[PDB]
RNA sequence: CAGACCUGAGUGUGGCAGGACUACCCGCCGAACUUAAGCAUAUUACUCAGCGGAGGAAAAGAAAACAACCGUGAUUCUCUCAGUGAGCGGCGAGCGAAGAGGGAACGAACUCGUUGCCGAAUCGGGUCUUACAAGGCCUUGAGUUGUGGCAC
RNA sequence: CAGUGUCAAGUGGCAGGUAUUUGUCUGCCAAAGUUAAAUACAGAGUAGGAAGACCGAUAGCGAACAAGUAGCGUGAGCGA
RNA sequence: CACGAGUUGUUCGGAAACUGAGCACAACGUUAUAUCGUUUUGUUAGGAAAGUGAAGG
RNA sequence: AAUUACCGAAUCUUUGAACGCAAACGGCGCAUGGGAGAAGCUCGUGUCAUCCCCGUGCAUGCCAUAUUCUCAGUGUCGA
């Protein structure tokens, strides 16, 4: 049982030794499974899992964050992996953005700009 | 619409000795061979069905 | 909530009598009023530039 | 392959058909000499270029 | 009417050749540069039956 | 004779078990399937079965990824700060 | 007979796992409607064919 | 400008230069495969009218139709039923050949966006048309405010539904008023517009 | 002109440029020392398995089905450290995979048996 | 001689298409039962079945439009026009619309080509400003077999 | 509207519901493109809601239940 | 019917690794529509489908 | 909290449009990066041949592009 205030502290090096540690003690208890064994001991099988959950999670979170702090900068931001892209929807990557829209030809631009819309009000 | 009419049912017609309604194919079921498509057959569809209009 | 809209004659010999709204003011009733039509679009004028003003 | 036999036999098949004056005035040129020449007046009086611009 | 047997072995089907022990196609040399000005000269190896 | 003496006389089988739709309906000579026309690349549908139709149809099985897709768009795709 | 893809054998193994009857304990949750397994198999009966 | 010119000789087709030009050009067509990637445009001006540019992103293609009328598809030529449907030869079909030219070119290159299409060249058994062609996933198109209006996915296989040029042309679409009432905005919604039941509330 | 001796065309050889290594689009983080204790699994206590310990010096285990004998040798010597002379496989007829590992003349089976937990 | 242009190839780099759903919508293809107290034109029906393609709606849409008036004014939809003293039809069975009028909606209009005056002022790619800027600088790379600007 | 043959004009052209030739008159300017709302959802789907002079376990969806399940057919399919 | 067990391979059969009656991916053509046709009589496709022996420093 | 409710961070076996090649085979490749290695070599270490395991890329078609990549043509020129 661990918890996860104390694993986010550890460091990468010490949370791959906690793994090993709790894979040998579950490996373990399967062997309980298959003899005979009290119930306190089979009680023990479910939160050595869970732990084991922990762990790994902690883990691949601060993989994945590095990485795409990594890749933030300009010079490789366009060789970034696609896992560590956006995902979106299909349609919503391949649609045109809000800058490609509203595109406006100088003529429409100078237009506005002659007869804009008004506030009015009547009497 | 639908009710009492989703079944591929067909008449055996004369010379067995059974009523001329139309009946459930297929078997393997204990509804194989009943009767169906009409007002007075258990499962079919009922006499001038009401409509919305 | 509803644009100013001109007033018209129906057409046809059946309804020659009555009267009712059109769909815009035309550029000749603009400039009689002293408007131009672009500037008349944003202050809750409508323009046509179809009808003609035959009398 | 293919494209190199047709490229070839468009030509001959060119020369073989009867061309009208319109077309065939394309086919007698100028004189080498006075060729050189006028390219080398234009390219005298070149455009500029986008750096010299 | 049904089709007729003529008609039916236009399609192939169980009417094409029963080739599978055939030799292949019998054939005279390549008409070539040396049989049109020369002569070629060969030898009979074997002289054998086809089905 | 036709009838019971010549249900003995039936050996092997037609059609085997589908890689793509699971069912027992896989050609075994010609190599297609009856039921969803594998291997080719679009499915099986047809009109006059709509009945067979509803059987096949999205929806009719886990819809893994559909279920979190249909969150993510109800929620307008949020992220944290 | 002696041969069958591994992929048929793994669908056999399956089928023989299913085969069993319903704990007995249950039968003394709250709420259940479980008596007998109502999917339980003997191959004289019906075959799979797979 | 030189458009005047070019434009006024395209309208000499039956002249003698113009014969013996065309009569090269679908010599060579002959020779070649169904559908042809070009550098170029051959009409330029028809092109440049019809909505083709000469940037980045728009592209052209040749696309050859066989001539002639439509034979009904039924086994040995045999039909069923009333006389009135027992044509087999004298049916023709009732979308023309440029739609058709269309529609195979965008059926074969799904990545494209089809704009129109022009005709280019005829023989006894073939007639060529140019379609032109748009990129929706380049940057200047989707950066133009004249063109990016197709990069939507509401355009996708516009020529599949008939409305480009030559799918209004089959539909009709070329009239207005009294000669178009029956087939507006479609044959199918002016049907359902005369043909469905009214039931009012009150009535 | 070039000179050519073939009756057909074929197509000349010209310059490739040799493909580049891309990131790797998988970034979910793999422990090497985690990898044996999924290959064995657990070990059986059933009568014909306890006759071969004694009589046998051999080993029951059920494994990861989708293992090979080599995998398992070496697995066997990083979780025991002992010596594996021979492994034989079968798949039960429950979709399990079990081995019979015979252990070298060097290591005594029933010794092993005991640590385990037998 | 080297070289250039044109027309085609190979490889590297960055992208896209095939599938699913299909109630409504768009394009094609396309029956017969049935009615006519028989039946072949007709009707069922420009429907069912078949083959393609999108969306949250689609399609249509800014007059080579109505009308014949004291004239109206893009498209779509509703009542009505109208089961019609229109019209089609073994003029049989049957079929069958449009303009006008009262309304819903509506800030509703814009872009190329061509003509005239200009003529790379254009695009893409690197790099720098907190920035893959509608920005600066550099680029033969594309482009004069014409990108772009100003008036109709 | 489609196939084939033939194939224009130049402010002149198209439309004015009976064919042709000849004069007037009225409206409009085809053969390139984009565009919200009012409309459909007649066996779709996602997230939420509101109701009924309807049915009440042989009824109402085939399915108020481990229901497209058990079972049948070589198969398309059938189906409690 | 219930509970618990049982199938051990360098050499056995298959595959890795042959060809046959034959099939039909690519390619090309056709079709409003590919879900159509051709594809062993030495043999695909108007057809540029061969990617490494030696070398040489 | 082995409570529930919701959701932004994660995991996600074999397949399937399925796309390295095939398929009643949990089969067989090329390139590249790793892992383990009771042989041999070396001073319980290190190193490692054959064998074995893992990750990534490798279908067809089309568009753009090459700090301006490598080529073909009794196509048109030129020196
Ligand atoms: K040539
Ligand atoms: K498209
Ligand atoms: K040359
Ligand atoms: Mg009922
Ligand atoms: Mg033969
Ligand atoms: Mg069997
Ligand atoms: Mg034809
Ligand atoms: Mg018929
Ligand atoms: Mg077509
Ligand atoms: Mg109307
Ligand atoms: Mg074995
Ligand atoms: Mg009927
Ligand atoms: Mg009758
Ligand atoms: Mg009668
Ligand atoms: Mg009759
Ligand atoms: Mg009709
Ligand atoms: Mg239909
Ligand atoms: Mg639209
Ligand atoms: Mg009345
Ligand atoms: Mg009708
Ligand atoms: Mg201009
Ligand atoms: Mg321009
Ligand atoms: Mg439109
Ligand atoms: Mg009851
Ligand atoms: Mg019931
Ligand atoms: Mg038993
Ligand atoms: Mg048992
Ligand atoms: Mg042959
Ligand atoms: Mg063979
Ligand atoms: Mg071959
Ligand atoms: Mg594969
Ligand atoms: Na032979
Ligand atoms: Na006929
Ligand atoms: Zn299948």
């Amino acid at each position: 049982h661990m918890k996860i205030k104390d694993l986010r502290e550890k460091s990468k090096d010490d949370l791959l030794k906690t793994l090993t540690e709790y894979k040998k003690e579950l490996s373990q208890l399967r062997v309980v499974q298959q003899t005979g064994g009290a119930e306190t001991r089979l009680g023990r099988i479910r939160p050595i899992r869970k732990s084991i959950a922990r762990i790994l999670t902690v883990l691949n979170q601060n993989e994945r964050s590095n990485l795409k702090m990594f890749y933030a900068d300009r010079k490789l931001r366009c060789k970034t992996p696609k896992v560590l892209r956006t995902k979106l929807t299909h349609r919503r990557r391949l649609a045109l953005k809000e800058n490609e829209k509203n595109r406006k030809t100088s003529r429409q631009m100078r237009q506005a700009h002659k007869f804009p819309k008004r506030v009015y009000a009547v009497k | 619409r639908l009710s009492g009419m989703n079944h591929s049912a067909h008449s055996w017609g004369t010379g067995r000795a059974v009523a001329r309604i139309p009946r459930i194919s297929g078997g393997g079921t204990s509804t194989s061979g009943a009767g169906a498509f009409g007002n007075m057959c258990r499962g079919g569809r009922m006499f001038a069905p009401t409509k919305i209009f | 909530l509803k644009a100013l809209r001109p007033q018209v004659n129906c057409p046809t010999v059946r309804h020659n009598m009555k009267r009712r709204l059109g769909r815009g003011f035309s550029p000749a009733e603009l400039k009689a009023a002293g408007l131009n039509p672009q500037y008349a679009a944003t202050i809750g004028i409508r323009v046509d530039s179809r009808r003609k003003n035959k009398s | 392959p293919t494209f190199v036999t047709m490229q070839r036999k468009k030509r001959v098949l060119q020369r073989r058909l009867k061309v009208p004056p319109a077309l065939n005035q394309f086919t007698k040129v100028l004189d080498r000499a006075s060729r050189n020449e006028a390219l080398k007046l234009i390219k005298k009086y070149a455009p500029e270029t986008r750096k010299a611009r | 009417g049904k089709t007729v047997l003529s008609c039916r072995k236009g399609n192939g089907s169980v009417y094409q050749v029963h080739g599978h022990k055939r030799l292949g196609p019998a054939k005279l040399r390549i008409l070539d540069y040396a049989e049109r000005h020369g002569y070629m000269r060969g030898v009979v190896k074997s002289i054998e039956h086809e089905a | 004779t036709k009838g019971t003496t010549s249900m003995g006389q039936r050996h092997g089988r037609t059609h085997i078990l589908c890689r793509r739709c699971g069912r027992n309906s896989y050609h075994v000579q010609w190599e297609r399937c009856a039921a969803c026309a594998y291997p080719r690349a679009s499915r099986r549908r047809y009109n006059w079965s709509v009945k067979a139709i509803k059987r096949r149809r999205t929806g009719t099985g886990r819809c893994r990824y559909l279920k979190v897709v249909n969150r993510r768009i109800a929620n307008h795709f949020k992220t944290p700060k | 007979g002696r041969f069958k893809p591994l992929a048929v054998k793994k669908k056999y193994a399956k089928k023989m796992n299913q085969n069993k009857p319903v704990p007995y304990w249950i039968r003394l949750r709250t709420g259940n409607r479980i008596k007998w397994n109502e999917k339980r198999r003997h191959w004289r009966r019906t075959k799979l064919n797979y | 400008g030189a458009f005047m010119y070019l434009n006024e000789l395209w309208k000499k087709k039956s002249s003698d230069v113009m014969r013996f030009i065309q009569r090269i050009r679908s010599w060579e067509f002959r020779h070649q495969h169904t559908v042809v990637r070009l550098r170029r445009p051959t009409r330029p001006e028809k092109a440049r009218m019809l909505g083709y540019k000469t940037k980045q992103g728009f592209c052209v293609f040749r696309v050859r139709v066989r001539r002639g009328g439509r034979k009904r598809p039924v086994h040995k030529g045999i039909t069923y039923g009333k006389p009135k449907t027992s044509g087999v030869l004298g049916m023709k079909l009732n979308k023309n050949n440029q739609a058709v030219a269309e529609q195979r070119l965008g059926k074969r290159f799904g990545n494209l966006r089809v704009l129109n299409s022009y005709w280019v060249n005829m023989d006894s058994t073939f007639k060529w048309y140019e379609v032109i062609a748009v990129d929706p996933m380049c940057k200047t198109i989707r950066r133009d405010p004249r063109i990016n209006w197709i990069v939507n996915s509401v355009h996708k296989h516009r020529e599949q539904r008939g409305l480009t040029s030559a799918g209004r042309k089959h539909r009709g679409l070329r009239h207005k008023g009294h000669k178009a009432s029956k087939l507006r905005p479609s044959y199918r919604a002016a049907w359902r517009r005369n043909n469905r039941i009214v039931f009012l509330r009150k009535r | 002109r070039k000179s050519y001796t073939r009756p057909q065309f074929r197509r000349p050889h010209t310059y490739r440029k040799p493909a580049m290594a891309k990131p790797s689009n998988r970034v979910t983080v793999e422990s090497k020392d985690i990898a044996a204790f999924n290959v064995i699994r657990y070990p059986l206590t059933t009568d014909k398995a306890m006759k071969k310990i004694e009589e046998n010096n051999t080993l029951t285990f059920i494994v990861d089905s989708r293992a090979n004998k080599t995998e398992i040798k070496k697995a066997m010597r990083k979780l025991y450290q002992v010596k594996a002379v021979k492994v034989n496989t079968l798949i039960r007829p429950d979709g399990l995979k079990k081995a019979y590992i015979r252990l070298s003349a060097a290591h005594d089976a029933l010794d092993t048996a005991n640590k385990i937990g037998l």
